[PDB]
């Protein structure tokens, strides 16, 4: 007769717990690019997780820092989605 | 009726329901932060994206950590009855479980306890998405070569 | 030509960051019950995110506490689906 | 040949992997644990399941951290090469970011980090899961009635 108050709740994180996030001064954060362009090209042909995943495959592959400081240069991300959804999500119905 | 499943959540009421996107680029100096160049880009690539899904969107810039808190209060205080679902977009600085007002932190907890089932009942039983760019510790992924 | 070192890494948590994690002495935890559950009826039909899902929303709708313990009464768990994962993941082909 | 996609993982090979299963039930009195009664039914249950899904099911009973950090360490170094993927499941007491040997606590990050991209070769590519039936702390969720 209950639902927990923590349900139905999705967070997509740009990042693994505990890292950095990458921004592109003149291309915008790697994982919002990403995000628009999988919700754009799939929003009526996934199911939400489906995308979030397509997501971190496009980030984890198609990104990689360059930077003058070799501390920050050549580094990789991995977007992170946490679900407590309790059905499948569609854009489209 | 035929045989009735509840796989999917119902996405099909009048409104797909609101998108705030809260974009913070300029930080006040005693917090040490830099300006987020290129915030813009994403902040705009959202707006256009959201509304092509139907969504409600809200765009709010450079807000303090007590705006973003009287912010999420007040969304979650609306009627979100003829709504299917609820997004929220963060766009900043951040460290583990904490996204960063333009004059100081907020815990996400703070942001996400306004819309819990108990308490915002007309988002009970819909999905509620927070999407977070923004920083979760300091370490840095060296990858491996595939 | 790299991916990052944390990708392809999935943690199906039994609760959400910071709860209590149920279990019942005579049919085991929540989680491990549903999810077993769940595998064994779609493991061969659905792709694992959603397979999860189904165990988000078993766990979180046919499970409540009962304790003679008020602070432990009636309570109430939402699982925790946590991927990093950059496909879709099929235990069949 | 024709049209190729990569969406989904290539669960084909010679084998899909293995199935670690820590179940830890009696912990030592110093640490001021009780024992987690029908946690066998637990293992017993994901033993059969996995055995299903065609896994290599390794069942472990009451191991200390050490042996916890032992056990991840070998199988890491082991060739996962004809593998398709690994699967760990941890039954014990926990708190968030933690996991309960017998005589103490590990760190879930120590046994994820041997199967990192770069740690674990034979695994590069491969998905690696981590069930845990755990503690992540002490609060409780009241629901709300639907
Ligand atoms: C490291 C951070 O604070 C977040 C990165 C950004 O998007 O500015
Ligand atoms: C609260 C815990 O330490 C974990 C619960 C259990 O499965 O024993």
């Amino acid at each position: 007769h209950k639902i927990p108050v923590e349900a139905d709740f999705l967070y997509a994180y740009s990042t693994a717990p505990g890292y950095y996030s990458w921004r592109n001064s003149k291309d915008g954060s790697w994982f919002i690019q990403s995000l628009c362009a999988m919700l754009k090209q799939y929003a009526d042909k996934l199911e939400f997780m489906h995308i979030l995943t397509r997501v971190n495959r496009k980030v984890a592959t198609e990104f990689e820092s360059f930077s003058f400081d070799a501390t920050f240069h050549a580094k990789k991300q991995i977007p992170c989605i946490v679900s407590m959804l309790t059905k499948e999500l569609y854009f489209y119905h | 009726s035929g045989i009735s499943l509840d796989n999917s959540y119902k996405m099909d009421y009048p409104e797909m329901g609101l998108c705030i996107i809260i974009n913070n680029k300029n930080f006040h100096k005693s917090t040490g932060m830099t300006s987020r160049s290129g915030t813009d880009v994403d902040a705009a690539n959202l707006r256009e994206t959201f509304r092509n899904l139907k969504y409600e969107v809200r765009n709010k810039n450079d807000l303090t950590r007590e705006e973003i808190v009287e912010l999420m209060r007040d969304v979650s205080k609306e009627d979100h009855s003829k709504r299917s679902s609820f997004v929220c977009v963060l766009l900043s600085h951040g460290e583990e479980g904490i996204i960063f007002g333009t004059n100081g932190p907020v815990d996400l907890k703070k942001i996400t306890n306004f819309f819990r089932g108990d308490r915002c009942r007309s988002l009970t039983g819909k999905p509620k998405l927070f999407i977070i760019q923004a920083c979760r510790g300091t370490e840095l992924d060296c990858g491996i070569e595939t």
